[PDB]
């Protein structure tokens, strides 16, 4: 006789997934983000169903379906807000996912790496043609701007941004597309995050320590599935107070409008997890410029596994390294706070500043330093 | 990885894979070509000018 | 299941050449036609039947529905 | 092995015409449809502008700007600070219309629609970082660092015109 | 003969053999095209807009 | 009850790898424009469609500018008339639906963007349905204001007879019977139902083509590949 | 050191799965058929989504949309007809493929057997919520009566089909629930068909013979790919014969007006790969057992691994077998020929007769004709 | 004809201008934002809507 968890060919693939996959016993709580991501995601393909019951895909009744939704449709303001702040949430997790990546060493996994980079692309451009679905004053002329900057495009990209527009402007057709991409695409950021974690498990998580954690080892299911539980748990307290308390703390009020080609709004600006590139693009002049800059603001992750120099994986033994990485997370919120303001004195240099110390501490001091820190522990 | 690519092996590895490499460049330029339709390339061959 | 632990043979030999030296079309008609002919026989006296009293009934149903349909003198 | 590999050249040209001419099916349906293929031919007409007035109207998914050039901007503004005004223009380089100049509705510094009739001048002010424009559309003052583009005016007979 | 020149010229190395497929398919989208196109316009002679265009 | 299927009349189009009469696509068009639009209506299709397929542009933005259009608000928000432009769909007779129904006597003219691909039959029926009109047999009487058409179910239309000899003037010329008329409207409402219908005969004729080239050859690949296992040659020889 | 076809993650499953597979050397071409399904698939939902690009799902702008799509959307026409003429092909390739199961004793294989069930019950469902959207009068008719069926189910009845109309009958909120389920339906369908996989290649495939054909397997690649491109290629042809000469031959007419509930058509008859479901609802008086009827003529496929007596896996060696399983496809085409017309005297019996003949012949006929055979052969 | 009849519960708020532009022609030539949203479409919400009305 087989154990049916271990014979199944499908509960065998659970039980290696998570239940008897040996994970390391000092995984600190940085680690419960992943499990967060893929929940939060989960939790957002729900409401989007829920939401895409209720909503058409013309420019004539968007707006006003979104509001139907929150006016009329029993429990519906709790979806749309749902979704709203979920969105939010998610964005929190990638962006702490993405730091305990960097902090402790485990980018080393390059196929994981490079995958949750494709993953990452995916998320934004999926919440992008999020935002621009319900139509309002932000999402067109947001969704304008942002299809403008790729006429920076050399030879091709004129042509490019008209057929993306599939038109001359955002308008219906952009809205129907948008629509159609945004239900598509967590599917595909499902399969990719499956490809996540099927090349995660060939190698095991990665420590806080660094160390490979071979010798101490525990099964998933008895400690980590209970441990994710209470994370989510806390992460639904969070992103319920934000629901039910105050559903647009991160949502600009102009969205509340009907999209009027005629008016810009006096303020234009993205999303606040989208605002650390903006303001980037915002630093530099030329219009290429802010685009190369912009996909390099993300695409730098890719250089990671190279640029790492230090003998020691993991950060927890490199207090310099520790100032820089914590430097970087608040020019990371520096970038994010000037991206809303206006462009202006002294925003303007402030910004270029904060832009031009990202790229120096991913490129520059962390390496340098890091050989500094071989050569002070005799390697 | 800067050095241990850098060897006389390595750059006559180089040369015999020029020919190969660089018709294969070739194939992909056509194949961009043809695919997009690329008129300012294709106004000049004869016989597929016709096209336009 | 991958090669290696799929079953035992023993004394078992097996001759075979190249696709290149081969025609792909070895007697495709001089041989086929009767082959083709063969299957046809051995399959018809089965498959057939069901098939054609279907065709029956539908004539059958086809035409019922109209003198039902038709007038009824009187 | 010259025949046998024929074949299989033929099999892979056909397979590439024919991938060709199913890709650009969807990719060409993913370009702009027919009935947003009727642009660049609007009829409006002058008949509703003396100096100063500034209706704009929408045409391919963006304002245009349709100004009757005040009696002012015709005569000085055509050589107000020719020499650099950020940005080299005549009047009439503008436009060939010296009574109904036209322009389009994008301020030349990020992307947005300058609200008309204000700025220090008064033509085009736009909301989004100061940078009025003069009622002719040229910047002088403002982070905008471009002067307004302007549509082919194909102006037909009499008071209907066609931008683009 | 004719093949095995063809074979042992432009067949035997596979990017050879990509870059003979990819001019291969440059000509005969052309001429594919106009055959196809000109056997068609010769079935329905007169019933097309092209073939009237004259006349108005 | 009953009803009277059409007979497979052998329209120029009926062929395999045919297209549309673009002639008689016009002097349809004509016929709808001084027949049929009066209380029939067409909206799906517009005058933009007719370029390249039976009038040049400038007999379309003639034809556009001949009616007048309902147009947006006006400088205080009036309802002001406008030329019709060729980006204007073709105008609805009656503006409400229900006003169709209350000038008739009480059934509305089905719009003809589909009539030919939503009418069981297609054009040998609504052909047909117009050549079909006469006179009640004896022993069925019809309502005042109704006529008797055997095609249209029920054979009861509420349809003045639309369709008699010298009715209008083509502008070619060619004879005005009603056969004629009657014909070519047919062609013209399957141009409507199907505009793509040329294009898709030279796809498909494309495709054919197409495909008698790559089967033969991708089949002769499948003989080539498995004639490894097609010609082997078994053989046992036990102890 | 080692091939990557057979040492990366991806790749080595890729490879286990598509490449080196040990197949029987001998299955027909009836086999490649599920190489088709799975293509039709993807041909479903590539073409679909370039759909949901033009197509607003609302009661006011739903079929004025599918017109728009037609006329005036480049190259627009190719791909809507594509869409129906394929979904009818996947319907014919289902079929065939249940067919080829049924006949070469294929329902030892259990789990894929009901993960195939489960796929065809999707499958139908999807179809049906498709037809709805181009909101014909078709369209909305088939809707209503085949949502109405469910108010036959006892107790819960009503209340269970207004929840699914979204009100007290179909409407605007209706179809925006059809497209959305719609939408999400397919990428189920894709990962229970990689389940389905999943579960066939642990057992290998069943060759005609029915006999294990673990002295005969061979390589897919070399073979079985070119084998299934041709199986596609001439699945293309049939499919773009049809979308380009003779586009609306498996449609009603009626589809193309726009949905009146205030006129029912004279016909209301489904698509025509539910007709056999449809015919059988019409031959139970009962409406609840009209129901059941339809549910358990799909359901019986479950029962098939239990009422399989014969000491023969396949059926290639058993002629009366052979001959009853011929006279249930001919059955098959009745119950569709008999829900095509409308129900009266010549049709009412017919009807009858034919469920009737359908569930003995899978649940009587087949079993003892299988001891009989077995008694005849010594057996 | 677009006859008159009393509203009932279902109908929604009246329009007094019947199209935008006629809403702008009947004041200054500005529009009067629609009141459905106001509170949570403006920066300050109700505390900027009192300061507006009595400011
Ligand atoms: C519906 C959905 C769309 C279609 C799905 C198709 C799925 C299967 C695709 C692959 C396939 O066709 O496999 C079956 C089958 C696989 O066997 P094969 O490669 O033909 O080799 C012959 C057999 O061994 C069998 O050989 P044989 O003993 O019959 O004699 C040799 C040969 C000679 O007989 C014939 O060719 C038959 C007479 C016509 C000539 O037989 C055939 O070719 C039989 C097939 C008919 C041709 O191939 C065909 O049926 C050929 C298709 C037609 C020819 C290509 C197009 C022209
Ligand atoms: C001459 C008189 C008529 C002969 C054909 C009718 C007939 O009942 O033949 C039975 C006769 C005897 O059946 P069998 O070969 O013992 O059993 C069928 C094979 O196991 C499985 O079939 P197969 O792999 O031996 O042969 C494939 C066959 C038929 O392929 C199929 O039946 C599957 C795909 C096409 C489905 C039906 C499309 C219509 O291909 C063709 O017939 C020509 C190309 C058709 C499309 C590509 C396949 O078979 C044939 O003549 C060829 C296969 C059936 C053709 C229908
Ligand atoms: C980059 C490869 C060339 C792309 C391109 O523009 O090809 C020309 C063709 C047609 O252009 P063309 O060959 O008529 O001339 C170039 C025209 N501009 C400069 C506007 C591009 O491009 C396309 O068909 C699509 C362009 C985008 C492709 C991605
Ligand atoms: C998703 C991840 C969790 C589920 C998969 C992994 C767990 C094993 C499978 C589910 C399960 O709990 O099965 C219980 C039981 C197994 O059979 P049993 O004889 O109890 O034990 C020996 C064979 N495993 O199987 C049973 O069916 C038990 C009887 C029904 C439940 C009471
Ligand atoms: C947050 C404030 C608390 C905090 O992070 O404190 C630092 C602490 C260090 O933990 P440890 O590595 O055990 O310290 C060893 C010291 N010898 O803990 C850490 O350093 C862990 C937190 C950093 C790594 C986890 C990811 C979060 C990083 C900050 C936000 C990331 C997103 C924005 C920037 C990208
Ligand atoms: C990537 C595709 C979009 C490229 C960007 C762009 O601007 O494309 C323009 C154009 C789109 O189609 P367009 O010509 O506008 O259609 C007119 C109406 N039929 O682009 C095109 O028409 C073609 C663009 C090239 C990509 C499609 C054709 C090649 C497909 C691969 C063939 C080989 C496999
Ligand atoms: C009409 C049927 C298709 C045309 C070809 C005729 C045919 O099907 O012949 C039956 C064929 C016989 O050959 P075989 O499978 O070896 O069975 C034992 C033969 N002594 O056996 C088969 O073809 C069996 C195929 C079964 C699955 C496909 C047919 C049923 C589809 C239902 C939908
Ligand atoms: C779609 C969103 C994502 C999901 C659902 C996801 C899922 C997961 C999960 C569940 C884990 C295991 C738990 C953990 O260690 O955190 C994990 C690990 C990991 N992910 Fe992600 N991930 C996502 C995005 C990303 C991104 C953006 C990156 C960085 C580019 C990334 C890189 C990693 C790395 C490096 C690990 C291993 C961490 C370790 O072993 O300590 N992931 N991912
Ligand atoms: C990757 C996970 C997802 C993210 C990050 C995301 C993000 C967003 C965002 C930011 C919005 C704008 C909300 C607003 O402005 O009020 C939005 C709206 C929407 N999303 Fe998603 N979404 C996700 C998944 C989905 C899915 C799977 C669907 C389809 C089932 C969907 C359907 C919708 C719809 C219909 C809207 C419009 C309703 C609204 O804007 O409130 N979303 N999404
Ligand atoms: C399981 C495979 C699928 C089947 C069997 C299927 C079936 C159908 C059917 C029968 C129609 C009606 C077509 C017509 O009457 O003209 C339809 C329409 C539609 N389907 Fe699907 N579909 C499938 C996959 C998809 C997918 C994946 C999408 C989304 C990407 C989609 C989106 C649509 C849309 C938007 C329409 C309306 C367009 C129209 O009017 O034809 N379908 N589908
Ligand atoms: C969503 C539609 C389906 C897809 C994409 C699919 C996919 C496949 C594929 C690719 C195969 C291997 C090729 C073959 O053996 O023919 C297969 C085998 C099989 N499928 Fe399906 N299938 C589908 C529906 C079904 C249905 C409805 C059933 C029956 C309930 C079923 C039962 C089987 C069985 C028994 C086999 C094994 C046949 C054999 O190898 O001898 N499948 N399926
Ligand atoms: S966009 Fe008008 S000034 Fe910046």
């Amino acid at each position: 006789m087989t154990n049916i968890r271990k014979s199944h060919p499908l509960m065998k693939i659970i039980n290696n997934a998570f239940i008897d996959l040996p994970a390391p016993s000092n995984i600190s709580s940085w680690w419960n983000f992943g499990s967060l991501l893929g929940i939060c995601l989960i939790l957002q393909i729900l409401t989007g169903l829920f939401l895409a019951m209720h909503y058409t895909s013309d420019t004539t009744t968007a707006f006003s379906s979104v509001t139907h939704i929150c006016r009329d449709v029993n429990y519906g303001w709790v979806i749309r807000y749902l979704h709203a702040n979920g969105a939010s949430m998610f964005f929190i997790c990638l962006f702490i996912h993405v730091g305990r990546g960097l902090y402790y060493g485990s980018y080393m996994f390059l196929e994981t790496w490079n995958i949750g980079v494709v993953l990452l692309f995916t998320v934004m451009a999926t919440a992008f043609m999020g935002y621009v679905l319900p139509w309002g004053q932000m999402s067109f002329w947001g969704a304008t701007v942002i299809t403008n900057l790729l006429s920076a495009i050399p030879y091709i990209g004129t042509d490019l941004v008209e057929w993306i527009w599939g038109g001359f402007s955002v308008d219906k057709a952009t809205l129907t597309r948008f629509f159609a991409f945004h239900f598509i695409l967590p599917f595909i950021i499902t399969a990719l995050a499956a490809v996540h974690l099927l090349f995660l498990h060939e190698t095991g998580s990665n420590n806080p320590t660094g160390i490979s954690s071979d010798m101490d080892k525990i099964p998933f299911h008895p400690y980590y599935t209970i441990k994710d539980i209470l994370g989510a748990l806390f992460m639904m307290l969070i992103l319920l107070i934000l629901v039910l308390f105050s559903p647009d703390l991160l949502g600009d009020p102009d969205n509340y409008t009907p999209a009027n080609p005629l008016n810009t709004p006096p303020h234009i600006k993205p999303e606040w997890y989208f605002l650390f590139a903006y303001a980037i693009l915002r630093s530099i002049p030329n219009k290429l410029g802010g685009v190369l800059a912009l996909v390099a603001s993300i695409l730098i992750l890719i250089l990671m596994p190279m640029l790492h120099t230090s003998k020691q994986r993991s950060m927890m033994f490199r207090p310099l390294s520790q100032c820089l990485f914590w430097m970087l997370v608040a020019d990371l919120i520096t970038l994010t706070w000037i991206g809303g303001q206006p462009v202006e004195h002294p925003f303007i240099i402030i910004g270029q500043l904060a832009s031009i110390l990202y790229f120096l501490i991913i490129l520059v001091l962390m390496p340098i330093t890091s050989i500094i820190e071989n050569n002070l522990l005799k390697w | 990885m800067l050095s241990r690519f850098l060897g006389p092996r390595y750059r006559e590895l180089a040369r015999n894979w020029i020919p190969t490499a660089s018709m294969w460049g070739a194939v992909g330029a056509v194949g961009l070509v043809w695919a997009t339709d690329w008129r300012l390339i294709l106004d000049w061959v004869p016989y597929i000018n016709g096209k336009f | 299941r991958e090669f290696g632990h799929l079953t035992r043979m023993r004394h078992v030999i097996t001759y075979s050449l190249s696709p290149f030296e081969q025609r792909a079309f070895p007697h495709y008609f001089t041989k086929g036609i009767p082959n083709v002919l063969r299957r046809t026989r051995a399959c018809i006296l089965r498959v057939a039947p069901p098939f054609v009293v279907f065709y029956l009934v539908y004539t059958w149903g086809t035409q019922e529905f109209e003198k039902s349909k038709r007038k009824n003198p009187a | 092995k010259g025949f046998s590999y024929l074949i299989t050249a033929t099999t892979t040209v056909g397979v590439a015409y024919a991938a060709k001419n199913a890709v650009s099916q969807f990719v060409s349906s993913m370009s702009a449809s027919a009935d947003v293929l009727a642009m660049s031919k609007i009829e409006i007409k002058l008949s509703d502008i003396p100096e100063g007035k500034n209706m704009a109207f929408k045409w391919r998914g963006k304002p245009l700007f349709v100004r009757h050039r005040t009696k002012k901007e015709i005569d000085q503004e055509a050589a107000v600070e020719v020499s650099q005004l950020r940005d080299p223009q005549h009047d009439l380089e503008r436009v060939k219309k010296p009574e109904w100049v036209i322009l389009i509705g994008v301020c030349t510094h990020l992307g947005c629609v300058p609200i008309a009739n204000a700025g220090d001048f008064g033509g085009y002010y736009c909301p989004c970082h100061g940078s009025h424009y003069d009622a002719s559309g040229r910047i002088r003052k403002g982070p905008a660092p471009l002067n307004l583009e302007v549509p082919t005016y194909e102006f037909t007979s009499d008071d209907l015109v066609i931008v683009g | 003969t004719l093949t095995a020149r063809l074979y042992s010229l432009l067949f035997r190395r596979t990017s050879t053999f990509a870059l003979t497929i990819a001019v291969g398919a440059l000509f005969f989208e052309r001429a594919f095209d106009q055959g196809a196109d000109a056997i068609y316009e010769h079935i329905n002679q007169g019933k097309l807009w092209k073939h009237i265009k004259h006349k108005y | 009850d009953l009803e009277l299927h059409a007979p497979s009349y052998p329209w120029s189009h009926r062929g395999l790898l045919s297209s549309l009469d673009h002639t008689s696509i016009r002097r349809g068009f004509q016929v709808y424009k001084q027949v049929c639009s009066s209380c029939h209506s067409m909206d799906y299709v517009a005058y933009r469609h007719l370029v390249g397929v039976c009038y040049t542009e400038e007999e379309a933005k003639a034809l556009a500018e001949e009616v007048e259009v309902q147009d947006g608000p006006n400088e205080d928000g009036e309802m002001f008339m406008r030329p019709g432009k060729l980006s204007d769909y073709f105008p609805k007779p009656y503006p409400n639906p229900e006003a169709a129904r209350a000038a008739n006597n009480g059934a509305l003219p089905p719009d003809l963007s589909y009539i030919v691909r939503a009418r069981h039959g297609g054009e040998d029926y609504v052909f047909s349905l117009l050549t079909g009109y006469c006179e009640p047999p004896t022993g069925v009487s019809l309502r005042e204001g109704l006529y008797f058409n055997p095609y249209f179910p029920g054979q009861a239309i509420a349809m003045a007879p639309p369709i008699y000899n010298e009715v209008l003037e083509f502008d070619d010329g060619t004879p005005a019977t009603m056969s004629q008329v009657a014909k070519d409207v047919c062609t013209f409402l399957r141009w409507a139902s199907e505009p793509e219908h040329d294009h898709r005969k030279r796809m498909g004729l494309k495709m054919l083509m197409m495909m008698g080239l790559l089967l033969p050859l991708v089949y002769a690949m499948k003989r080539h590949k498995w004639s490894v296992l097609k010609s082997r040659k078994l053989a046992y020889r036990p102890p």
